[PDB]
Order: structure tokens, then C-alpha cells, then sequence
């Protein structure tokens, strides 16, 4: 197939793929937003 | 009326001798008899060398890895040195000369029969190291602005970078990895084998945090 | 079983989805509440040993 | 179907461990209980085995760590009964 | 290369805060898993089946009562994605002799020692 | 056109042969090396 490194961005293995979608980053979100209080 | 504040000074800055970046030859001096394989290790993951400023408080970062050749390293020393002004900016190279010897075939072959010669000379480079430093009694914008010029004419990703600003980013990051709010982390389950994940991933991913894919780098992955 | 009563049986089965949609008002109610008192009347769960 | 059955603690298949299950499918008309039923007969052993393997390895593990005792207790006394064999006379006068 | 796993000692050592998300006492641990095959072995390594076959879950969801002791353990930790770990709990004590015939496991991890089928 | 030849050469099959704690006979040999390690 391909090498580990590549110029394709090689896409990835589905249980990779569903890692990384469960893995994202989450900010956090305030109770209120900030701008409606005073 | 409007309110004004102190131009930032410029008296602990000193230019050095020969301002302008050093001509790069192609091939080195000696030239390599034996042939190397590809290992295209020296692009993957993060940098490990030339990763901070040492002398100048501008740069051209990296953010993935690639390999430089004569002709990058023609373009970017001839915009750097008719862009720049030698009287208050100074630039100074970060990455050795090409040293890694590319082999190819003869055009119209077929598989077999040997490796081929050796062809050209390239200069790897991984994610997070900077490639060319600037300093002097200059501010940023101007050298951000013709930085990122060669920049975008770069192999890989690339951005142009201060100390302030680079240190920004990896508060950021750090900002970022702490008040993520998900408790499921790629760190995590890769290193607690968590579903059996180390069939699908890779050893190095231990290391590279879910970061790195192959040459490339994502800022964003946490 | 539950066809057959909604082919068969049409009174009992609107016995049956009445009874549905009570426990599900009843669901929404404690959702809302916690409880607080009664918890609901078709809840109470009958316990076995 | 029902997880909220696990929940009450109920089995989440509803067709194992509970009187639907486990009660008499039929008895004769006249009052008689019916044989046992060949699932309900096979469950009850299982779950006699299943009891029994609880209650050796329940027993194991007591047994050890009454054994770890034993030990522990016996090589401090014999180390205590070593220690006391002292009869000093070189720098006694 | 495709390797065994070593899992850091760092994995398993709970905080204050898992004892509070879930019901275990770091003083006096329970005795007992109960241990549950909730996933195929195929697509898997052979040293992970040879595991689960030594654990006896080669039946998936059939409940199988094992020590809670560390060689077991690391028998575990090995097909710790395979499986579900619960604690054994006894409400009543241990079966005795004369009431080892009507026992139930009782899911939620209760061992009742008295099985009726009539509604209390 | 593969200038290089010669290097076919099978492993020695050298290394320990009894390890820490094994229980060895008089003559058994205990590792084979070279270059001593
Ligand atoms: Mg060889
Ligand atoms: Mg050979
Ligand atoms: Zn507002």
C-alpha cells in the first residue's frame, strides 16, 4: 500500500477515524453568555 | 483628544556583520558515495532541534514536516534579502544545508536492478522548528507581512512567528488542553489501550498524542 | 399479541395506549419533578423476591 | 425493549430470572403440581454451581489469608525465641 | 509492528473521585468479580483468546464469578476491552448448605440467598 | 545494475542458551558469543 508518511494525507482506519471524532475538543460553555449580564 | 504611549525603544539591539542570509549550496562539499535508505522518519512528529529563538525575535515556523531543496532555499534567501533592510533587520538561517542525498531512475525503467544514483540533496524538516530567524531594531508587522510571503512557498505548512506571538500559541495550547471539556482524550485511551485502539493506531501515537498524522501536524487536535 | 388486540380487540388496545400515554405524561411529570410527592400512580414498580 | 428494567434491577431481557420465567407454565385441573419444567430444572443447576464456585473461592481466599497469618506470626516468634541467647562476659567486668 | 500492550501501573489506582462516582470502598475491596464476554474475540489477538478462554468467557453474556487477586488481574487487564467487571455483593451471607438450591444471581451483582416467585 | 553482492550469510543462532536461575549439568554450554560480552 502506502508508506507511514506520505503526500495525501493517507485517510485514516474507521475505528481512527471514530476516535477522533470522539476525541475533540469541547470548550466550555458558560451558564450564562457573558455579554448578557451586566 | 487621544491618548499616546511610548514607542517601544530599540537600544539593546545590535546589528552583526553580514546581515543577509548566507548563500546554501546544493550538494555538500564532500559528496556522499553510499546511498541511504528513505527514512522518512525525519519528517514525522515533532521537532526535536532549532525549536526556540536564539538570537533574532521573528521567525518562519514550521507546522509540518517536508523536505527543503536548492530551490526553496534560492527562494527564500533571494526574497528575504531584497525584501529586508540591511541597516535594522538581520536574518540568519536555521536549517543546515541539503545534506540527505535523493536517488532516482532512470527515466522509461522498470523495477529492479539496483537502487539508483544519487540525484539531489534535500533538508528535512520536522513540525515546530524554525526554518529562518530575524532580528534588529524592527517591529514585527512589516517582517510578518513579507515572512509569510515565503512562507505560503514552502514545502509544508508554515507561519511567520514572534517570540510574543509563539509564546501566545503555546499558552493557548496549553489553556486549551486544560479546560477541555470532554473526558475522553486520545492520550488517554491510547495509552490505556482503551477498546483495544493499539490494533488500529500506531506505536509512535503514544508519543505524537493524536497530533501528528503522517508530515502533518493539526493544531486544533488537543 | 399487541396486533392481534389492535386488529381484534380495539377497546382493549385503546385501553392500552391510553394507559401508554398516561405513564409517558407520568414519565415528563417526575422528569419535571423529581418525584415530590406521589412519583406517579402507574409507576410504583411492583417488587419481587 | 428495556434498559430502564436494569434499572429497576430486573433482568433486561424479560425472559430470564423473574415469575414469568421461573413459575410453572401449567398444573392439573384438579390441583396436582406439574412435573418441573427441563430450562427451569437446568437453571437451578447452574445456578448451584455458580453458588458453590462462589463459596470455594470464598473459602480459598480465607483459608490463605489465615495461612499468610500463621506464617507471619510464626516467624516472629521464631526470630523473637533467636534473638534471646545472651550470655555476655567479655565486658561484663 | 502490531505488539502486546503494558499498560502503566498509573491506569489502575483510583482517586477520591472514582470512589465517589462508583460505590467501592479502597478499605476492605470486595472479595469477588463477577465477570461478563461483552465482545467478540474475533478481530482479536490469539493471546487475547487463549485469555479469555483460560477466564472461561467463551460464552458471551454468561456471568462467570472469579478471586479478586492480582494474578487474575493482570489475567484481566490483558481482555479488559472484552469484558464487563462488576463486584460480587452478598446481601444476605454466603450460601450455606441448606440454601444453596434456591440461590439467584440477582443482577445488579446480588447473590440473594432466598429465590421466591411471589411479589413482596 | 546491483553492484553489491556477497552479503547472504544465515544467523549464527548465537546467544544465551541457559538463563538466570536455570539449572545446568557440567559441559552444558551456558551462552555462545563473539566478540566477548
Ligand atoms: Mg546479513
Ligand atoms: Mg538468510
Ligand atoms: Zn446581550
Amino acid at each position: 500500500g502506502s508508506k507511514a508518511v506520505t503526500r495525501h494525507r493517507r485517510v485514516m482506519h474507521f475505528q481512527r477515524q471514530k476516535l477522533m471524532a470522539v476525541t475533540e475538543y469541547i470548550p466550555p460553555k458558560p451558564a450564562i453568555h457573558p455579554s448578557c449580564l451586566p | 483628544v487621544k491618548t499616546l504611549l511610548p514607542v517601544p525603544s530599540f537600544e539593546d539591539v545590535s546589528i552583526p556583520e553580514k546581515p543577509k542570509l548566507r548563500f546554501i549550496e546544493r550538494a555538500p562539499l564532500v559528496p556522499k558515495v553510499r546511498r541511504e535508505p528513505k527514512n522518512l522518519s525525519d519528517i514525522r512528529g515533532p521537532s526535536t532541534e532549532a525549536t526556540e529563538f536564539t538570537e533574532g525575535n521573528f521567525a518562519i515556523l514550521a507546522l509540518g514536516g517536508g523536505y527543503l531543496h536548492w530551490g526553496h532555499f534560492e527562494m527564500m534567501r533571494l526574497t528575504i534579502n531584497r525584501s529586508m533592510d540591511p541597516k535594522n533587520m538581520f536574518a540568519i538561517w536555521r536549517v543546515p544545508a541539503p545534506f540527505k542525498p535523493i536517488t532516482r531512475k532512470s527515466v522509461g525503467h522498470r523495477m529492479g536492478g539496483g537502487k539508483g544514483a544519487i540525484d539531489h540533496y534535500v533538508t528535512p524538516v520536522k513540525a515546530g522548528r524554525l526554518v529562518v530567524e530575524m532580528g534588529g531594531r524592527c517591529e514585527f508587522e512589516e517582517v510578518q507581512g513579507f515572512l509569510d510571503q515565503v512562507a505560503h512557498k514552502l514545502p509544508f505548512a508554515a507561519k511567520a512567528v514572534s517570540r510574543g506571538t509563539l509564546e501566545k500559541m503555546r499558552k493557548d495550547q496549553e489553556e486549551r488542553e486544560r479546560n477541555n471539556q470532554n473526558p475522553w482524550t486520545f492520550e488517554r485511551i491510547a495509552t490505556a489501550n482503551m477498546l483495544g485502539i493499539r490494533k488500529v493506531l500506531s506505536p509512535y501515537d503514544l508519543t505524537h498524542k493524536g497530533k501528528y498524522w503522517g508530515k502533518f501536524y493539526m493544531p486544533k487536535r488537543v | 399479541v399487541l396486533a392481534d388486540l389492535a386488529i381484534y380487540e380495539p377497546k382493549t388496545f385503546k385501553s392500552l395506549a391510553a394507559l401508554a400515554s398516561r405513564r409517558r405524561h407520568e414519565g415528563f411529570a417526575a422528569a419535571l419533578g423529581d418525584g415530590k410527592e406521589p412519583e406517579g400512580i402507574f409507576s410504583r414498580v411492583v417488587q419481587y423476591h | 425493549g428495556g434498559q430502564w428494567r436494569l434499572q429497576q434491577g430486573l433482568a433486561a431481557n424479560p425472559s430470564g430470572y423473574g415469575p414469568l420465567t421461573e413459575l410453572p407454565d401449567w398444573s392439573y385441573a384438579d390441583g396436582r403440581p406439574a412435573p418441573p419444567m427441563k430450562g427451569q430444572l437446568r437453571r437451578k443447576a447452574e445456578r448451584e454451581t455458580f453458588a458453590r464456585r462462589v463459596v470455594l473461592l470464598s473459602q480459598e481466599m480465607d483459608a490463605g489469608l489465615q495461612a499468610w497469618q500463621l506464617r507471619q506470626q510464626k516467624l516472629q516468634e521464631e526470630q523473637r525465641k533467636q534473638e534471646n541467647a545472651l550470655k555476655p562476659k567479655g565486658a561484663s567486668l | 509492528k502490531f505488539t502486546r500492550s503494558r499498560i502503566p501501573e498509573k491506569v489502575f489506582q483510583a482517586s477520591p473521585e472514582d470512589h465517589e462516582k462508583y460505590g467501592g470502598d479502597p478499605q476492605n475491596p470486595h472479595k469477588l468479580h463477577i465477570v461478563t464476554r461483552i465482545k467478540s474475540t474475533r478481530r482479536r489477538p490469539y493471546w487475547e483468546k487463549d485469555i479469555i478462554k483460560m477466564l472461561g468467557l467463551e460464552k458471551a453474556h454468561t456471568p462467570q464469578v472469579h478471586k479478586n487477586i492480582p494474578s487474575v488481574n493482570a489475567k484481566l487487564k490483558v481482555v479488559k476491552h472484552l469484558i464487563r467487571i462488576k463486584p460480587l455483593k452478598l446481601p444476605q451471607g454466603l450460601p450455606a448448605e441448606e440454601n444453596m438450591s434456591n440461590t439467584c444471581l440477582k443482577s445488579t451483582g446480588e447473590l440473594v440467598v432466598q429465590w421466591h416467585l411471589k411479589p413482596v | 545494475s546491483s553492484k553489491n553482492l556477497g552479503g547472504k550469510s544465515s544467523g549464527r543462532r548465537q546467544g544465551i542458551k541457559k538463563m538466570e536461575g536455570h539449572y545446568v549439568h557440567a559441559g552444558n554450554i551456558i551462552a555462545t558469543q563473539r566478540h566477548f560480552r
